[PDB]
């Protein structure tokens, strides 16, 4: 039954036309009385030959562009996953339930879209760009592809500027650069998103404050999260000002599964829109341990051979191809940056589960969020010695730079030194000196939520705890002692110190006497 | 021009079909695809039985239609190789990267060749001076030989990779290729901008006296890009072996990449898949991959290659299957970061077939050997030294758990490329100052130093260099009351003179968002195409 046999088939070999000369006269009268049976038939559109685990087989669609935007009659997008010789397989970004077999699907004739632009910032929107807060459609803005391929080697520079979090621990030990992307990684309940919120918060607080080519654009996607709390931060966001510079993506825990998979390309479209045009953004992928948990239901669904925990062999490359387009550009390329902070979910602390080493071998650093201290009301509960940033440091606040290397150090001794004996053994007096000093500092670093510290404030106050200036408070009141260090010293010191940079010889001993007049609370 | 021209007739992703209708091409051939935005090339991965290929794609699919021309270069990729080649950044289809021209060929070579064959291959063993301790102790490098640093994902195997560029790749004084294979694109801005300021790299007309050449087909690569340049990579260091005669350095940043790349590709191939969920043919793959990567009679190729280990697995079977391929294997742990030991080195798990007595002489081997044995047995110890503590432990016991502790300390070091971000300028310590180092140690020649003056230093110079700062610190310690700098009148002004001297700058107030952006007005109706390609608004029924 080979092929040269069945390609002899083309040429005709009948020699006697008895039959196809009768039904030729008889085939058309035959048609004409079933045509109220037949559907319309379709090359250039496409009609719904299976749908089912959000996945439709489409006939038809003879030219359709691998992964565009299809439009269903109903009205739901899909992409174009893979073309086949018969059928389109299509995923649904929406609710399969309203496709049918026997649906028109229209063509778009674009790869996915996403609208960019100055107006889509302020909104809520979904994880195709559709706005879900009700004030209407975007305006001001224009479509762009959300699978755009990083920035290559010649296109990129160094990671020099500081994008400051306001998080007293994070821009003291872990400071980020402004072209990094930084996991926040860490058990659920463990203040993930306050480090992350706060950094929003915070970008309004300096927006204000920089001529208007520093200001950072904050882009927040919300994959798989509850709607309330995404509603609940729209309107913390709304109520610090924060929206005027944020964009919300949002793909709840009862949207699709290819609308969660896709609102992190969506969201990272959109903020790459600040990149490409000289500003600076920031992303954060809120749970991209449940973007990976969405993609695994698609693949699974698609029937793709699972590997370990059941996830796909691309379930890398899921997140590599996302987080590579948070970059620092060249300056041929208009000097713009995108920093992204994706958020993990582990379980029980476990750091070596399969998601969570995929994007610690992506990212630059990460922010791990012990649980323990978490429970012993430190926070955020920053383990310092595991959390990394080695991209950002070496371009963080030059004045930080100086007193935190006393801090990091003095954290190095604390935890050496509580590994060798907590319970009543013997203490020595140079090691309790460690464990006063260390206390110290642990509860100096420990801030609390939706208040972002400014970077000058943030200096001064473990200026005042690395050196002296606060071993007479106990442990207790070192809280009420930093309020009583950065409200009662000169606001001066605090615009020397801002626009020098560092602290320069002169503030040096000027912030030691500023430090002698403060009244401490431990007395 | 009908016939040895296919169209695509099936996209699956990174898989393409593409079917022709006489004159099939051979298997790796590579086949353009006409009219993409981007150079597609397509290598042919099997034929499939109806006059159909399946071929793999080296770019992204996005955009490709079922009938699209797919045209045949008769031959597999080939990617420019020779001297040409030095100072320029690859991609995996040999096409220059790095905005400096087009590559200068002293001939294009493809990327598909056999391993050299059993009569082609040296049997012999010099050590490769590293200047790290644990390596040259405990699993010293051949020089001419395949070197693997395995690693979980954030132990430090980028580091130890850039010191061993740093250390040995400039007292080699050959060339040197980088093949970075699915790792960072940052990490692949920072070695190029550093190879410029050291002069590895020379930019413009003096690009010859450069000594490494780049191919990097990052982690943002779709997966036939990254399942093949390390090909490519072997192919420029080949032809330095074979046609220039001399000694090459191969750094494979994540050789894993190659062998994750192949296995999100096999499922598309419509391949049962193997155990954890790779593909069926991991070793071939991988095995067909690292035979061509060895020291022949006409020339050499020292091969450090990076390889993680995922979920900290090791019996993982793509990091299981490398062990095999390798003279020298690396072992990165994660709890001995965790102790802050760096390099990450497990001693125990690092192997060498150069710890030999009649290969490094038996006064290294003796060290080497007695350092694993207090390690050892100092393991052996831990699971009552964490439940009963060290006072159950005999004397004799306590003497290891002394010197253990002590040498496993000494095993890290500082590096040159580390004190970028940890501030401790870096240690090349040489091997003759490491083996009487260790020998110290093991005699009991040291017992007298504390634990933490082993820790991130050099040689036994400096570790008595670091006892007696230690000793002395813990004396003086304060006494800086006044009488420094700290005067409120010498060298310091008022306070009040310092708020004017800051320039003060001016704020926009606009933002700066609507200055060149045009605004496609989106229409109030989803925008579809009917069945003649004209943009029509969506019909309403369903
Ligand atoms: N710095 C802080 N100070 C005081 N309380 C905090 C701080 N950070 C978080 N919390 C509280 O602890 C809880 C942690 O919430 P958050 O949403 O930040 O954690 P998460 O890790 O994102 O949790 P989930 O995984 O459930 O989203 C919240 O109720 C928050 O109000
Ligand atoms: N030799 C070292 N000295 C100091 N720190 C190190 C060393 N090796 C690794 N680290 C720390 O661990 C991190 C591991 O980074 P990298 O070497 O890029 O990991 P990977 O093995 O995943 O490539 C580094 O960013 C650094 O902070
Ligand atoms: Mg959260
Ligand atoms: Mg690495």
């Amino acid at each position: 039954a080979d092929a040269k046999a069945l390609d002899e088939l083309r040429k005709p070999k009948f020699s006697s036309k008895y039959l196809i000369q009768h039904v030729s006269q008889k085939l058309i009268p035959a048609v004409k009385e079933w045509e109220k049976s037949y559907q319309p038939p379709v090359i250039h559109l496409g009609r719904v030959l299976s749908v089912g685990d959000g996945i439709a087989r489409v006939y038809g669609l003879k030219s359709v562009q691998a992964g565009e935007l299809v439009c269903f009659d109903s009205g739901v997008k899909g992409m174009a996953l893979n073309l086949q010789a018969d059928h389109v397989g299509v995923v649904v970004f929406g609710n399969d339930s309203v496709i049918h077999q026997g649906d028109l699907v229209y063509r778009t004739g674009q790869i996915v879209n996403v609208p960019i632009g100055p107006g889509t910032l302020g909104r809520v929107t979904d994880g195709l760009g559709q706005p879900i807060d009700g004030k209407g459609p975007l305006t001001n803005v224009r479509s762009s592809l959300v699978e755009v391929k990083a920035p290559g080697i010649i296109a990129r520079q160094s990671v020099r500027e500081p994008l400051f979090t306001g998080v007293k621990a994070v821009d003291a030990l872990v400071p980020i650069g402004r072209g990094q992307r930084e996991l926040i990684i860490g058990d659920r309940q463990t203040g993930k998103t306050a480090v992350a919120i706060d950094a929003i918060i915070h970008q309004k607080n300096c927006n204000e404050q920089v001529p208007k080519a520093q200001r950072v654009y904050c882009v927040y996607v919300a994959v798989g999260q509850k709607r309330s709390t995404v509603a609940q931060l729209v309107k913390l966001f709304t109520q610090t000002g924060a929206m005027r510079y944020t964009i919300m993506v949002s793909a709840t825990a009862s949207d699709a599964a290819p609308l969660q998979f896709l609102a992190p390309y969506s969201g990272c479209a959109m903020a790459e829109y600040f990149r490409d045009t000289g500003k600076h953004g920031l992303i954060i992928y809120d749970d991209l341990s449940k973007q990976s948990v969405a993609y695994r239901q698609m693949s699974l669904l698609l029937r793709r051979p699972p590997g370990r925990e059941a996830f796909p062999g691309d379930v890398f490359y899921l997140h590599s191809r996302l987080l590579e387009r948070a970059a620092k550009l060249s300056k041929e390329l208009g000097g713009g940056s995108l920093t992204a902070f994706p958020v993990i979910e582990t379980q029980a602390g476990d750091v070596s589960a399969y998601i969570a080493t995929n994007v610690i071998s992506i990212t630059d650093g990460q922010i791990f969020l012990e649980t323990e201290l978490f429970y012993k009301g430190i926070r955020p509960a920053l383990n310092v010695g595991l959390s990394v940033s080695r991209v950002g440091s070496a371009a963080q606040f030059p004045g930080m730079k100086q007193v935190a290397g006393t801090l990091k150090l003095e954290l190095a001794q604390y935890r050496e030194v509580a590994a060798f004996a907590q319970f009543g053994s013997d203490l020595d007096a140079a090691t309790q000196y460690v464990l006063e000093r260390g206390a110290r500092l642990t509860e100096m670093l420990k801030q609390k939520q939706f208040a972002p510290i400014p970077i000058e404030r943030q200096t001064v106050a473990v200026y005042a705890a690395t050196k002296g200036f606060l071993d007479k408070v106990r442990v207790q009141d070192i809280v009420a002692a930093e309020e009583a260090v950065i409200s009662q010293v000169n606001p001066a010191v605090f615009k020397i110190l801002k626009a020098n940079g560092k602290i320069t010889p002169a503030l040096d001993a000027h912030l030691k006497a500023e430090l002698r007049k403060v009244k401490l609370p431990g007395a | 021009p009908a016939i040895d021209a296919g169209y695509v007739s099936q996209v699956i992703g990174p898989v393409v079909d593409v079917r022709f209708d006489g004159e099939l091409p051979s298997i790796l051939s590579s086949l353009e695809v006409e009219g993409h935005s981007v150079r597609l090339v397509l290598e042919v991965a099997q034929h499939m039985g109806d006059n159909t290929v399946r071929c793999i794609a080296m770019d992204s699919t996005d955009g490709l239609v079922r009938g699209q021309k797919v045209v045949d270069t008769g031959s597999p990729i080939k990617v420019p190789v020779g001297r040409g080649t030095l100072g320029r950044i690859m991609n995996v289809i040999g096409e220059p990267v790095d905005e400096q021209g087009p590559i200068d060929a002293a001939d294009i070579w493809s990327i598909h060749r056999e391993a050299p064959e059993f009569t082609e291959q040296s049997t012999e063993q010099e050590i490769l001076v590293t200047g790290i301790k644990v390596v040259d102790l405990l699993a010293p490098y051949q020089r001419g030989g395949k070197i693997g640093l395995f690693g979980g994902a954030g132990v430090g195997k980028t580091v130890l990779i850039m010191e061993l560029i740093n250390n040995v790749a400039k007292a080699h004084g050959g060339f040197s290729v980088f093949a970075g294979v699915g790792e960072r694109t940052r990490e692949g801005n920072d070695l190029y901008r550093e190879m410029i300021e050291s002069g590895v790299i020379k930019l413009g007309a003096e690009r010859g006296n450069s000594k490494c050449t780049l191919v990097y087909g990052q982690m943002n690569e779709p997966p036939g890009a990254r399942a093949r340049v390390a090909l490519t990579g072997l192919t420029v260091a080949e032809y330095f072996r074979d046609i220039e005669g001399q000694d090459v350095l191969l750094f494979v940043d994540n050789i894993f990449r190659f062998t994750q790349a192949n296995s999100e590709v096999s499922a598309l191939l419509g391949r049962i898949p193997s155990a954890v969920g790779y593909q069926p043919t991991l070793a071939t793959d991988l095995g067909g991959l690292q035979e061509r990567i060895t020291t022949t009679t006409k020339g050499s190729i020292t091969s450090v290659q990076a390889v993680y280990v995922p979920a900290d697995d090791l019996t993982d079977p793509a990091p299981a299957t490398t062990f095999a391929h390798l003279d020298a294997t690396t072992v990165l742990s994660r709890s001995i970061a965790e102790l802050g030991i760096y390099p990450a080195v497990d001693p125990l798990d690092s192997t060498s077939r150069m710890l030999n007595p009649n290969v490094i002489g038996a006064e290294h081997y003796n060290v080497a050997r007695g350092v694993q044995k207090v390690l050892q047995d100092y393991k052996n110890l831990q699971d009552i030294i964490a439940i009963l503590g060290m006072d159950e432990l005999s004397e004799e016991d306590k003497l290891t758990v002394a010197r253990a502790r002590k040498i496993q300390r000494f095993l890290s070091q500082p590096f040159q490329v580390a004190e970028v971000f940890t501030g401790t300028p870096g240690k090349y310590v040489d091997l003759a100052d490491t083996i009487s180092g260790f020998q110290g140690v093991l005699t009991g020649k040291y017992d007298d130093l504390p634990e933490m003056a082993f820790y991130m230093v050099g040689d036994i110079k400096e570790v008595k260099e670091k006892a007696d700062k230690m000793a002395k610190d813990i004396a003086s310690r304060k006494e800086a009351d006044n009488k420094k700098v700290s005067e409120e009148l010498k060298d310091i002004p008022s306070l009040d003179k310092l708020v004017s001297e800051i320039k003060e700058v001016v704020i926009e107030e606009d933002d700066g968002l609507e200055e060149d952006f045009k605004a496609e007005a989106l229409s109030s109706e989803t925008v579809v195409l009917n069945e003649e390609g004209k943009s029509v608004p969506l019909p309403k029924k369903n």
